[PDB]
RNA sequence: UUUUAUAUAUAUAUAAUAAGGAAAAGUAUUUAUAAGAA
RNA sequence: AUAAAUAAUAAAUGAAAAUGAAAGUAUUCCACCUGAAGAGUACGUUAGCAAUAAUGAAACUCAAAACAAUAGACGGUUACAG
């Protein structure tokens, strides 16, 4: 669609009518308009700098700037073919948003990929609210996930106790494994004691399981014995 | 000089404004760098920027012909109430068909009188003349005495 | 408006850049004659096996045909 | 619609319009310079108010066509002198005409 | 030809950082003092 | 800035995933995230995705692909079975150490879904729990393979096959049987390898 | 550092020398600090052609060089200067463009331009009220969101308030503003004042009084209207922030240290108007009373005739020769007009304010009493010093000697004070006024000050002198005179339509096309 | 940004530090002129 | 990620169909057109073994002639239902 002049410029033609005599009373919202001018620019803006990773878009380096050879071993004396082209187009794309956190989250869910059964909650709460320190995994008001492995290990890295990505990820998934196996004690024990404290539970997981599994069969039984039915004959 | 130069730069004005960029890029040489110096100063380009073919020059370079090929001039148009202010630029002397005019003839163009079938100068309009490898306009070329080469129209 | 365009590269500057050129295309040529070298090597390498003299050719015709050699037959 | 008249007697410059099929060339007129266009043409400047007014019409002379692009061309292939020097950021006394005997 | 080019660049590196010794070399040879001390830069190599 | 906070939120959380959501294949771990919304947000369609679920998705849980498309659908699946079992997995109690101490890609020992210890045993009011019994189904009639809650085992039988089995033939799946799981192992493309003894 | 102290005492020598030397010795050019110091220096001087250029190469040169919202602000500063509001607006549109965000001093930087660009209708360019409205709706953007504020911010916002209470003729705004101002400060420097306060009154005074303030206020008197409608009352907005400002000021005068406004809300009549322009204008020539400059007797009279008769006659001695004498006097007349009266309130343009409220409110007998007594001809002064010069080394004396001592009250009558005095003579359309005023002005271009003038500047003052006077003999109906100016001086003085348009209505509405010939050839043969 | 610190091999990685604030009133001749219809 | 091909488009252009990176915004050069019919016809000339190919009119007659799209009718036009 081309550039709308009329949604925005209402103002000016109901001035032109009142003005003319067209039109006798002021609507309700012109003062409203008036003081509160309406953005009259549809412009596609520059980019120069990717928020994400803070690379410098629109930048060029000269062949002065290089007084030493390259990996090749050859000076750099003329500009090459891609040196010589406009790109007007980089600077009017939107810049794609990259993060280091989603290559270590790729890594922790292949090789812990039953963790990504554990189900997750998209559903933000108040993201300003959050008042966490890293110097240890657990949080209040939040989960103990896969995140909180990635967010360790960037803390680690960002105050240098440990130097290599790798070194930060391995300890942040020790201390992981640790509490895991420490919440999967307190499950196991909290289980043993009700029931050794007289609790009764009317269904558990396998026998749910059971169930549902047996309406699906008693439903394939039926299909089957009326499927073979009618492919004899 | 090339005038095709400056018909092309012309026609990529002309094409920015339509899809309303707030930043384009033309060659740099001395005539793209006056005629866009001219605009900006009638306020038809709200800034000039040296920069490579991939942008604006983040610090202050200076031209040698090592660099030559990969330098332009950054203009950025402006768009005001919901117009282009630029909004067309054409040439008056065609590369195939050039005119230059004495210094009377470029008056009466300016006072309303058809000369050599260019239309006379309208009000809010600028035509810029090249004399003596300067570009300017077509008051100041009169102010000046000077007869000269006439170009372009900038509405 | 008034002022040169562009510096003009000195005379020293540019002996400099023909020096960082010419040794750029000389480097080029040096791989490309080593890479040449290494490929004769290579090829001396193998040679041995190549027949240009008739009792090779009798040898490996014997090997290959009267000797019951492994054939490349596809199963 | 309301549309901008120069001196609430003429258009502000000359318009060079196209309206499918139709070519409008409409010049602004000294005052006391009647209304020279077509027909169609000086019927819309009578309702509308303008006063001086010369022009011509190229290619296709249909009346229905030619009335449209006359408005139209008034609506958008004019601009005020005030909103030129607006935009521009110069006062009107910088984008005037400047007289040469 | 790469000794020559890298040599050459790094002392001309070196004495447009200290600028004094800049005129110095040229006093002792005996921006117009740049294309100067290139000349007698590369004169010496 | 906006960038921090985006890399942060919980829709940046969720790893890159681009797998086919419908797969015919062996399946021996999940592959997609399980996203679960509260039933208040479930009531307005809310999954914190980029646009609402369809009003007719009445579970809980989904597993998704893409935020938008082209087609301007939500790429997304109306499952959340996994979670069941591994959390049936805690039922049986069988344990399966890694987690004891340049990027590898290799499962971790169990890669989650079990993080328990050998040597415990289970307390119950009747006693010391020696051996763990659990229902599950024998498929076919074959060594014979048995359904055991979400995992396929291969059982450890005990002198002859039941006559239950011979009479009923191909429709075995249909009646349940008690197993005791013998020993669980994880192989190293992930599977879980059970076995197990019908009683 | 050093640009900044080049800038602040305005030497264009060291901001050269300081320049060229970092270039030369130091390999360093200016950044976008110093270029924007360079902008701030040629807007010091009046160079608003150096600064723009300046600023275009400020964008030209590099991104790091761009300019950022304090050059743009500066830029807003230079077109206050110039009153070149739609340059202000384009500015604020590219900051808006260009992603610069805002600031306190850019919201009232576009207030002060559109205030000063709306004092008259040929600046303005006939939207004097628009533009006043536009400037009152750029404080209310400011009003909206917090952006950056600067310790002086708050004290500009004041002005360019009362800037927009100025130009609108807006006395219950203008004094209101004022009292507060005035109020506010000699409270607060009296609570945070080390030296006791009733020893220190003068310096505590002296420091309240901005002179620019009173300047505003009197130029809002100059400007009544009895008919004029307040622009800022339209609004809803507006009018709340006029009742506000109001009420406070009534409740602050209901409610130490008094002011001498009249005990009424608004001023209705030009009688109150000049009643209160004198009260405010004695008030501060006396530091609010710590000075008893203005209040006389005759026993002061006469002592002080007798001390400063021993002063001179003793004095006429000692020079070397009348032009030593003479420089003794001039030091003499010049301490001792500072010592009694505040030298920042008591100058040209104040006075110029002053002088110009009654020709607004066309009361001649209070201009001509003003113009007596708080101005003094130069040449009467001379006459005068040469008079006693005569007197001393060899009734009329006593008066003679009562003029110098009457000094310390007046300023030598400029220029441009005797073209407000025409402006007088063709408002009040007084013959006698504008004979005497053409005597003294011929008198005047032979004293000394005139000429230490450059050539160019005394061709344009006479030039607008006579400019005046053609002006004053086509109001008066004598075209004939007006014709013999014009014709007289046309190669000293550029003629152009512009000064001759009344002249030419005139001659065509009687259809002289003779002289209307004549008159169009002489400005039109160029 | 700039400058400097510590550390490491003239250079590199981290930490700190930022000089761009000015206020004042008043000072026409415009041009030449292109119409379509069945 | 960089290019080109293809498809659908935005703006723009167009009598519209539609074009869509050209049928857009501009520059340069070349070829071609000036109502239908007479007519690519006659005559002449050039080339070919020839068939023919190139170049190419005029008189006379008329207010016609054509393009896109619209709504109908019609089709020995399709499919779907009843
Ligand atoms: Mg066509
Ligand atoms: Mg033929």
């Amino acid at each position: 669609m081309k550039i709308q002049t009329n949604a925005v410029n209402v103002l000016q033609r109901t001035s032109a009518y009142l003005k003319s005599g067209l039109l006798k009373e002021t609507p309700a919202w012109y003062n409203v308009v008036a003081s509160i001018p309406p953005s009259t620019k549809f412009t596609r803006e520059p980019r120069f700098k990717n928020p994400s990773n803070g690379h410098i878009i629109g930048k060029l380096v000269d062949v002065t700037e290089q007084p030493h050879a390259n990996n090749k071993g050859l000076y750099k004396t003329r500009p090459n073919s891609s040196d010589k082209r406009v790109g007007v187009k980089r600077l009017y794309r939107p810049p794609k948003l990259t993060y280091v956190e989603d290559r270590l989250r790729s890594l922790f869910y292949k090789q812990h990929p039953w963790e990504l059964s554990r189900p997750k909650i998209l559903v933000e709460n108040e993201i300003g609210d959050e008042n966490y320190d890293w110097s240890h995994m657990l949080q209040i008001g939040r989960p103990l996930d896969g995140e909180s492995v990635i967010q360790r290990t960037m803390y680690l890295i960002k105050t240098k106790q440990y130097g290599d990505m790798v070194e930060a990820y391995d300890h942040a998934r020790y201390e992981f494994y640790a509490l895991r196996m420490q919440e999967e004690t307190e499950q196991q024990v909290a289980l043993e004691e009700a029931e050794m404290f007289g609790s009764l539970f009317g269904v558990s997981a396998i026998e749910h399981g059971i169930q549902k599994e047996q309406e699906v069969l008693d439903v394939w039984e039926k299909k089957v014995v009326e499927e073979t039915e009618l492919m004899a004959a | 000089m090339s005038l095709v130069k400056l018909a092309n730069t012309c026609a990529h004005l002309q094409n920015c404004s339509k899809v309303r960029v707030a930043l384009t890029s033309i060659p740099y040489t001395k005539l793209q760098l006056q005629f866009a110096y001219n605009l900006y100063q009638q306020g038809f380009l709200s800034s000039l920027q040296k920069g490579s073919t991939m942008g604006p020059d983040k610090d202050f370079v200076e031209v040698t012909p090592d660099n030559i090929s990969t330098r332009r001039l950054w203009v950025g148009l402006k768009y005001r109430d919901n117009k282009p202010v630029l909004s067309s630029c054409k040439l008056i002397s065609k590369p195939n068909s050039r005119i230059h005019l004495p210094m009377e003839d470029m008056k009466k163009l300016c006072s309303g009188v058809t000369i050599r079938n260019i239309k006379p100068l309208q009000p809010g309009e600028l035509i810029l003349v090249r004399a003596h490898n300067n570009i300017m306009d077509i008051n100041e070329a009169i102010s000046k005495k000077l007869d000269g080469e006439v170009l372009c129209r900038v509405k | 408006m008034s002022q040169p365009l562009l510096r003009n590269r000195s005379p020293e500057e540019s002996e400099l850049l023909k020096l960082k050129r010419n040794y750029n295309r000389s480097l080029l040529n040096f791989q490309a004659h080593k890479k040449k070298l290494n490929e004769l090597l290579n090829l001396y390498h193998v040679a041995n096996e190549f027949i240009v003299t008739e009792s090779q050719l009798l040898k490996k015709i014997d090997k290959v045909f009267n000797d019951e050699t492994e054939e490349f037959t596809d199963a | 619609k309301e549309i901008p008249r120069y001196e609430n007697r003429t258009i502000y410059g000359d318009i060079d319009f196209r309206y499918h099929g139709v070519k409008l060339h409409l010049r602004s007129a000294k005052p006391g310079f009647g209304l020279r266009v077509n027909h169609v043409i000086f019927e819309i400047c009578e309702c509308a108010g303008i006063k001086d007014l010369s022009g011509k019409v190229y290619k296709s002379r249909n009346d229905m066509n030619i009335a449209k692009g006359t408005i139209e061309a008034f609506t958008k292939a004019q601009k005020t002198l005030d909103e030129v020097a607006l935009g521009r950021g110069k006062k009107l006394v910088d984008v005037r005409k400047v007289y040469y005997s | 030809q790469r000794s020559l080019i890298d040599r050459i660049q790094t002392r001309l590196s070196e004495l447009l950082s200290n600028d004094l010794k800049c005129d110095q070399f040229l006093k002792d040879h005996g921006n117009i003092k740049k294309n100067l001390l290139r000349k007698h830069v590369m004169m010496d190599m | 800035t906006l960038a921090e906070l985006l890399g942060r939120s919980r829709i940046a959380q969720v790893a890159n995933n681009h797998k086919p959501l419908t797969y015919t294949g062996k399946k021996f771990h999940p592959t997609h995230q399980i996203i679960e919304t509260k039933p208040s947000t479930l009531y307005r369609q809310e999954w914190g995705l980029k646009s609402a679920i369809p009003s007719k998705i009445k579970s809980r849980y989904l597993v998704y692909n893409d935020l938008d498309t082209l087609e301007r659908i939500t790429t997304f699946e109306p499952r959340g079975g996994t979670q069941w079992n591994r959390l049936r997995f805690q039922e049986m109690g069988v344990p399966i150490n890694p987690f004891f101490k340049k990027f590898n890609t290799e499962i971790i020992g169990t890669g989650g879904l079990s993080y328990s210890l050998p040597g415990k045993l289970k307390n119950s009011p009747n006693g010391v729990i020696q051996r763990t019994v659990v229902p599950g189904r024998i498929l076919n009639v074959v060594k014979w393979l048995a359904a055991i809650g979400g995992f396929v085992a291969d059982v450890v039988f005990f002198q002859s096959p039941p006559s239950s089995f011979n009479s009923m033939g191909d429709f075995i799946r249909m009646k349940t049987f008690l197993f005791e799981i013998l020993e669980a192992s994880m192989e190293k493309n992930g599977s879980v390898s059970m076995h197990a003894r019908l009683l | 550092n050093c640009l900044k102290y080049s800038t602040k005492c305005s030497s264009f020598h060291d901001m050269d020398y300081f320049i060229t030397k970092f270039r030369d010795d130091y390999g360093i050019t200016p950044n976008k600090q110093n270029l924007t110091t360079v902008i701030q220096f040629y807007s010091r001087k009046e160079m608003t052609k150096q600064a723009w250029n300046t600023f275009d190469t400020m964008k030209f040169l590099s991104t790091k060089h761009f300019p950022d919202i304090c050059t743009y602000n500066t830029m807003l500063r230079i077109c206050e200067k110039e009153r070149n509001f739609p340059k202000a607006l384009d500015l604020f549109q590219e900051i808006q463009d260009h992603n610069i965000k805002p600031t306190t001093n850019t919201y009232i930087m576009m207030a002060r331009v559109l205030a000063s660009s709306s004092s008259n209708a040929v600046v303005s360019e006939g939207k004097s009220d628009s533009l006043r409205l536009l400037g009152w709706k750029y404080l209310h953007e400011l009003e909206d969101k917090n952006l950056y504020r600067h310790k002086k911010d708050d004290l500009n916002l004041f002005l360019a308030m009362m800037a927009l209470a100025a130009f609108d003729g807006d006395i219950e705004l203008s004094r209101a503003l004022y009292y507060l101002f005035i109020a506010k400060k000699y409270k607060t420097l009296c609570a945070n004042w080390k030296g006791n306060i009733l020893v220190d009154q003068d310096t505590i005074w002296k420091s309240t009084l901005m002179p620019e303030m009173l300047n505003y206020l009197m130029l809002a008197y100059a400007r009544f209207d009895p008919r004029n409608l307040p622009v800022l009352s339209g609004y809803e907005k507006g009018i709340e922030l006029r009742r506000k400002f109001l009420r406070e000021f009534d409740s602050s005068m209901r409610l130490k240290f008094k002011l001498p406004f009249l005990p009424i809300s608004d001023l209705n009549s030009e009688a109150q108007v000049l009643a209160e322009s004198n009260a405010i204008w004695s008030f501060n020539m006396e530091n609010g009373g710590t000075r008893n400059t203005l209040t006389s007797s005759n026993e002061a009279a006469l002592e002080d005739i007798k001390k400063y008769r021993q002063l001179l006659d003793s004095f006429a001695q000692e020079a070397e020769d009348f032009n030593e004498f003479k420089f003794k006097v001039m030091y003499e007349v010049t301490k001792m007009q500072r010592e009694s009266i505040n030298v920042n309130v008591f100058n040209k343009i104040s006075l110029h304010t002053y002088l110009s409220i009654p020709i607004n409110l066309k009361q001649q007998k209070e201009f001509l009493r003003r113009l007596t007594f708080f101005t003094f001809q130069q040449h009467e002064f001379e006459a005068v010093i040469k008079r006693l010069y005569e007197g001393y080394r060899n009734n009329l004396i006593m008066h003679d000697i009562w003029y110098i001592t009457c000094l310390r009250h007046k300023i030598m009558m400029d220029t441009t004070l005797y073209e407000l005095v025409m402006k007088a003579a063709i408002e009040f359309q007084n013959e006698d006024l504008a004979k005497k005023v053409w005597n003294d002005r011929g008198k005047f271009r032979t004293t000394v000050p005139f000429l230490k003038m450059d050539q160019r500047i005394r061709i344009a003052k006479d030039q607008k002198f006579a400019h005046l006077m053609v002006e004053f003999f086509t109001k008066q109906g004598k075209y004939s005179d007006a014709i013999a100016i014009i014709l007289s001086s046309k190669n000293r003085f550029n003629w152009t339509y512009s000064m001759v348009r009344n002249l030419h209505k005139a001659l065509e509405e009687i259809e002289d096309r003779n002289s209307v010939e004549i008159l169009l050839d002489v400005v039109n043969k160029k």
